[PDB]
């Protein structure tokens, strides 16, 4: 590995420097070499892999979103350089399954962290498709539902984030508007019924993404 | 509208 | 080269996409490949070669800000990662100067506008370094207000943006505020006097250049 | 403060 040869204190670190500069490609590379080092990421470092990976395909995807507008509205130009930018995302998404298979998907949280997460990948692969990622994505998306529900708390901010982000899966691909909305409802009027379980190292990221959830509702309705 | 990071 | 087999009129064609899809490592890559076709470029040309590179070395330099900034208030971690950014930042540079040399330095605008490149990426390297590049931006910038003075009136856009760069050459590199006081202040105080010489094609860029003039004299006094 | 593109 390009980062085989520095400690993964060092790796650490600089993902950290890379996110204060916004180089999250360098972010990036550095969290797949510590994820390399075999052991598990904390809660902190979770979110740097995230924080990395997340704004690397979000480029991508923005930008392929942007050649795709223009390649409907019509050389082979425009058609090539979409092609060009979907394979780079492609290979983006591949990376990161790929670390999630070797190494992470082996605490409830940790599992249903990186399973939300395949199912993110998978989604942002069938963005640009076919169904044989769709389901991919499904599959890991309810895996990770089913144990949210079991062993974290109705307010928990990953149980929260990974409904949301499973409800636009059923809205935006699956074209389940009816699938997406209940379940965004359920999630958020199941976190007000027990409000009570807000934690206080946690409660900002429960509360976002509650009202993102709301967002979410307004719109769909 | 996903998850913002 | 990576763009040998692409036609001229493809690569400027791509290189706007990647221009509005805000890729401007891929609209460097297209533009290089044109210049490297060997034939002049347009206005229009001159300009996406501007900024697609300006976008890449700007990013870059603020990366670099960060990281040096951290390491003045302080592992090897620090150093490490800014010397990354350091050494691909003067890589872009390097790439820069070579193409301005090998193609397009040789109409008075034209020859102003390259040699206002030249000062402008040898001063991003001083910014990192040494005086061996200093002298080589002053030359550069030197050689470029020489042929505007003589060859373009006084509110044209590329002579009245060389003279600002110029200035901030003076003022933050040479450290002569005094020299950049005076080019700044008659640069703005000529093109008020012949404010006549605007054209209708450019009259909005050198506007806002004057004013980006006068901003720059408010500071510095 | 150079030139904004
Ligand atoms: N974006 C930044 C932190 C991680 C990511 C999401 C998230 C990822 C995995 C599981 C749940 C959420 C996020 C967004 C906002 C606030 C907290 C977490
Ligand atoms: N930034 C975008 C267009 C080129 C560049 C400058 C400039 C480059 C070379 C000579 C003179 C100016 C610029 C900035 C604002 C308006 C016009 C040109
Ligand atoms: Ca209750
Ligand atoms: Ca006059
Ligand atoms: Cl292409
Ligand atoms: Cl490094
Ligand atoms: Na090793
Ligand atoms: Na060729």
């Amino acid at each position: 590995g390009a980062m085989g040869s520095m400690e993964r204190a060092s790796l650490i670190q600089k993902a950290k420097l890379a996110e204060q500069a916004e180089r999250y490609e360098d972010m990036a590379a550095f969290m797949k070499g510590a994820v390399e080092k075999g052991e598990e990421l904390s809660c902190e470092e979770r979110n740097l892999l995230s924080v990395a990976y997340k704004n690397v395909v979000g480029g991508q995807r923005a930008a392929w979103r942007v050649l795709s507008s223009i390649e409907q509205k019509s050389g082979p130009e425009v058609r090539e350089y979409r092609e060009k930018v979907e394979t780079e995302l492609q290979g983006v998404c591949d990376t990161v399954l790929g670390l999630l298979d070797s190494h992470l998907i082996k605490d409830a949280e940790s599992r249903v962290f990186y399973l939300k997460m395949k199912g993110d990948y998978y989604r942002y692969l069938a963005e640009v498709a076919k169904k044989r990622i769709i389901d991919s994505a499904r599959s890991a998306y309810q895996e990770a539902m089913d144990i949210s529900k079991k062993e974290m708390p109705p307010t928990n901010p990953i149980r929260l984030g990974l409904a949301l982000n499973f409800s636009v899966f059923h809205y935006e691909i699956a074209n389940s508007p009816e699938e997406a909305i209940s379940l965004a409802k359920t999630t958020f009027d199941e976190a007000m019924a027990d409000l009570h379980t807000l934690s206080e190292d946690s409660y900002k990221d429960s509360t976002l993404i509650m009202q993102l959830l709301r967002d979410n509702l307004t719109l769909w309705t | 509208p996903s998850l913002p990071x």
